[PDB]
RNA sequence: CGAUGUUGGAUCAGGACACCCAAAUGGUGCAACCGCUAUUAAAGGUUCGUUUGUUCAACGAUUAAAGUCCUACGUGAUCUGAG
RNA sequence: CACAAACGCGUCUCAGAGAUAAUUAAUGAUUUAAUCUUAACCUAAUUAACUCAUAAUAAAUCCAGCCCUAGAACAGGGCACA
């Protein structure tokens, strides 16, 4: 959550995760959602809303990004680490923007 | 730099390093706390 | 047994031509066994007084080893007599300039320090890679086994080998590499 | 063949003349060195394998000399090619392409105006010297109650060495040994005598041969693509060249007489 | 073995993981008492830098160490085959186990100096100049002092400088 | 000749040095690890 | 001690690096110019005068700099002899 | 400067490539972040030395005399023009 708040988040417009809580691989999607939503990242831009989709059905937890380079970046963890998705993320995001 | 017998870390942001066959402190924050294992 | 006296005489004195390859061999090593076939001290009719040594063909000599890290520490020296010609150079450089030169000296230091040095100094023949006159082929008797057991990299295993050997721990599945 | 980039030319055997000075139009002052060539044919050849296994070689004769005072041997190498004996032969190096068969001569049309040459030459021999002209040592006092020493080298050595180092400068032969000038410019050609007017002092004495070439110092290096070049030929172009080849710094020896403004 | 996969398609970027199979340990250990991967399969005081299919099965394919909680070894002996990897990379034995880089291939450098039994890297030595005599006098290291311990079967300690 | 104290460390007559080599502390070496025990 | 002739100069210097200059860098209470420190580097350099027998030292003028030392306080079968 | 010379106070010429130390970086493991790495692989930027391109030398044996910008002696260059 902290190598997040010294990237300058504001080069992004809306972001959104969705995930399936009674599935087993769904603890590094989550790991994200709470990296994304501190305090830090939340307060960088004002511009900028994330949004917790929550259903049981569902089954492929997701990860959706859109920013103002006319990017969108769609990471589905299944198989992915937290921290990989954070790097992908910042190296992704960052240097596109 | 400056060559020491003993390296200690000055502050927190000091990290220590193996170069060249020696030991080193870096750091980012106060470059005077640089330090090299003689 | 039955020989005519000249010709025992001769068969018995008579130089050989032993080849050595150096692929991948420590020098020293290298050089402990050319030093022992220089002086003729292989033949039960040794004596320091009788000339015998025979030649040694040393090749691939570009190609030698050094256990360690000796191609960094080991500096040969010299002086060319004149103030300030005091001249000390890495292995690595000395092997760089003149490929022969490391084995080379290896095995004058070996020798026995009399003059013989120097004569028998002049039956090595050293060549970097594998191009040898045919002159100097054709008198070759037999090739000593190398001194050194080389480990084969991992490309040069049989995969029966590879399969024939066993996986020791399991990596979890969900681990990436 | 066509010339090549990193190619080298044969060179030649000339004859120091005298010195001249030589003004150029910005008005300063040189002096310069004549060089007569004067019978110089290239001998033999040796392959690029057979000599240094990097550059051919070809061997060059200097001016004639009689008969009667050389050796069989030599007489017989000239007999089979054809020449009268040369007094003096040098080798050049030369890049396979530059070959010429030997029996051919040179002329001092090889070099052009403006260019740079290397001059090598026996020195101008001096004899067995002391140390004061043989190095430079100064001597000691002159009056101040020295006795016997205004000229001897002084200490030889350290005390505790207890010998004497091998490079130690010491009395001895001076000057009749090979030196070479580098870095020198080419100002005149005469055609008709085959003179080349170079910059500055050439090693040896008046009257002695000299072996010049192409400079090989690095500023001038590809200089050669410009040049007559396996050498020149005065058959082949049909054209005389004019009795002086000038370079475009230099004052003639008819002209405006410089005026500034 | 799981690899991470990523496309680019039109403005939009995809990032999954992918799962692939693990080749697994084999059948009938000698010691399944056995606590440390080595131990179990009575590898312990054994395996040298020389042995490559021991050493391969732990590093990346990129060619560094596995990390320890992974491989599961005693620590010790995680250490032995840290040592006895870099040693063996230094050797020129895992030539495939470098990262490719399709630049780099083509400028050549002075044919590799062929070496083994190398406990420092190359570019951290200073060549001894001074050697010194026969009572104080510089030692050049030979392998490693981790592997002090493998079983000699001359019975002569392994000789670790000179 | 060197006082009985001294500052420097002082070498020791060689037979006394072998007597201190041969003398030194050898640790008990287990059988089995008892980390690589179960 | 049946002699290993002694201070400073002259001449010629050999060497160390614990670098005075030249080169490459780290830190600064380094803005820039100056500096002050520390690291690496010894191929080449390291002035001329007034007074002292002087080595030191003081002073004049300069230099890119006018290094610290070792060599029987280098060097008298090469010189000097002021002490 | 009273020998045809020697000489300075006068005139001419003087260089490419590779290598490194300290120290900066890039990729990246042990320690799935980092990290110049007595981890690998390729790597870059980088003092002086020091090596090396390159230059110089380089024709085995006629030599009595006589000349010489060659020389203590010995050697060495000339002696067919003219
Ligand atoms: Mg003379
Ligand atoms: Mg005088
Ligand atoms: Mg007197
Ligand atoms: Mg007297
Ligand atoms: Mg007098
Ligand atoms: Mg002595
Ligand atoms: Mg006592
Ligand atoms: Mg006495
Ligand atoms: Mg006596
Ligand atoms: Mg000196
Ligand atoms: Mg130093
Ligand atoms: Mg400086
Ligand atoms: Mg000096
Ligand atoms: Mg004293
Ligand atoms: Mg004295
Ligand atoms: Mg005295
Ligand atoms: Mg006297
Ligand atoms: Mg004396
Ligand atoms: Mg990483
Ligand atoms: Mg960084
Ligand atoms: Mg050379
Ligand atoms: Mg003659
Ligand atoms: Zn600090
Ligand atoms: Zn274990």
């Amino acid at each position: 959550a902290a190598a997040l708040a010294r990237l300058g988040l504001r080069a992004v417009k809306q972001v959104r995760v969705q995930f399936c809580p009674f599935e087993k691989n769904v603890e590094s999607t989550r790991t994200f959602l709470q990296a994304v939503s501190s305090e830090k990242v939340r307060c960088t831009n004002l511009n900028c809303s994330v949004i917790a989709d929550v259903r049981h059905d569902g089954s492929e937890p997701c990860v959706d990004v859109l920013f103002g380079d006319g990017h969108r970046l769609i990471m589905r963890g299944a198989h992915l680490t937290a921290q990989e998705m954070l790097t992908a993320f910042a190296s992704h995001i960052q240097a596109r923007g | 730099f400056k060559t020491k017998g003993v390296l200690k870390k000055r502050c927190r942001d000091c990290y220590l390093v193996k170069r060249r066959g020696r030991w080193f402190i870096y750091c980012k924050t106060n470059p005077k706390h640089k330090q090299r294992q003689m | 047994s039955s020989f005519s006296k000249a010709p025992q005489q001769w068969a018995t004195f008579a130089r050989v031509w032993y080849l050595l390859d150096g692929k991948m061999q420590p020098p020293g090593k290298l050089a402990a066994m050319a030093s022992v076939k220089l002086q003729g001290l292989h033949k039960p009719v040794y004596h320091q007084l009788s000339d015998c040594g025979d030649h040694v063909v040393i090749m691939n000599t570009r190609h030698i080893a050094f256990s360690g890290n000796k191609w960094e520490q080991k500096v040969y020296s010299s002086h060319t007599g004149y103030p300030g010609g005091f001249r000390q150079v890495t292995a690595a450089q000395l092997h760089q300039k003149d490929p022969v030169a490391i084995v080379k000296l290896a095995i004058y230091g070996m020798l026995p320090k009399n003059l013989h040095r120097r004569t028998m100094m002049q039956r090595l023949h050293l060549f970097p890679d594998e191009d040898i006159p045919e002159d100097i082929l054709k008198n070759l008797v037999e090739e000593l086994p190398q001194p050194r057991k080389v480990p084969r990299r991992l490309d040069e295993y049989t995969q029966e080998e590879i399969e024939a050997f066993p996986r020791v721990w399991s990596p979890p599945e969900d681990y990436r590499l | 063949h066509p010339w090549e980039p990193g190619s080298s030319r044969v060179g030649l055997i000339a004859l120091k003349l005298g010195m001249m000075p030589l003004w150029t139009k910005d008005g300063q002052k040189h002096v310069v060195t004549l060089l007569q060539v004067q019978d110089c044919h290239v001998l033999k050849y040796t392959p690029k394998e057979n000599h240094n296994g990097r550059m051919a070689a070809l061997t060059v004769g200097g001016k004639t000399v009689s008969h009667f005072h050389k050796s069989a041997s030599i007489l017989e190498f000239y007999q089979e090619l054809g020449l009268p004996p040369k007094q003096k032969v040098k080798i050049f190096n030369v890049t396979e392409n530059a070959v010429i068969k030997p029996g051919t001569p040179l002329y001092a049309a090889h070099f052009r105006p403006g260019q740079y040459v290397d001059v090598t030459a026996k020195t101008i021999g001096k004899g067995f010297q002391g140390v004061m002209r043989r190095w430079g040592f100064k001597g000691q006092p002159a009056t101040h109650g020295q006795t016997k020493t205004h000229r001897r080298p002084g200490a030889i050595s350290t005390g505790d060495v207890a010998r004497v180092w091998p490079g130690t400068k010491m009395p001895g032969q001076l000057g009749n040994i090979d030196r070479t000038a580098f870095g020198l410019k080419v100002w005149r050609i005469n055609t008709k005598h085959n003179i080349i007017y170079v910059n500055g002092s050439v090693p040896g004495h008046k009257n002695c041969l000299v072996k010049i070439k192409d400079s090989k110092l690095p500023a001038y290096k590809d200089f050669c693509k410009n040049l007559p070049f396996p050498t020149y030929f005065p058959d082949g172009d049909e054209e005389a060249l004019p009795e002086d080849l000038y370079d475009e710094n230099v004052c003639q020896p008819g002209a405006p007489s410089i005026t500034f403004t | 073995f799981r690899e991470v996969v990523e496309i680019l398609d039109g403005k939009t970027t995809i990032i999954e993981g992918r799962i692939t199979e693990t080749p697994q340990e084999s059948p009938n250990p000698p010691n399944p008492t056995g606590q440390c991967p080595i131990c179990r399969w009575n590898l312990k005081h054994k395996y040298n830098y020389e042995d490559v299919l021991l050493l391969s099965q732990f590093i990346r394919p990129h060619g560094g160490m596995l990390p320890r909680r992974i491989t599961g070894l005693c620590q010790e002996e995680h250490l032995k085959i840290e040592e006895c990897v870099k040693m063996a990379h230094r050797a020129g034995l895992l030539p495939n186990h470098r990262p490719k880089l399709p630049e780099g291939f083509v400028p050549k450098s002075k044919p590799r100096l062929n070496r083994y039994l190398t406990r420092w890297s190359p570019r951290s030595v200073k060549p001894i100049y001074n050697k010194g005599h026969r009572w104080n006098k510089v030692r050049m290291p030979v392998g490693s002092p981790l592997l002090k311990d493998n079983v000699s079967y001359s019975g002569r300690p392994l000789l670790l400088y000179h | 000749g060197s006082k009985a104290v001294t500052r420097h460390r002082r070498v020791m007559h060689f037979e006394r040095q072998k007597l201190m080599a041969v003398t030194e502390y050898i640790p008990p070496k287990p059988t089995i690890n008892p980390r690589c025990l179960p």
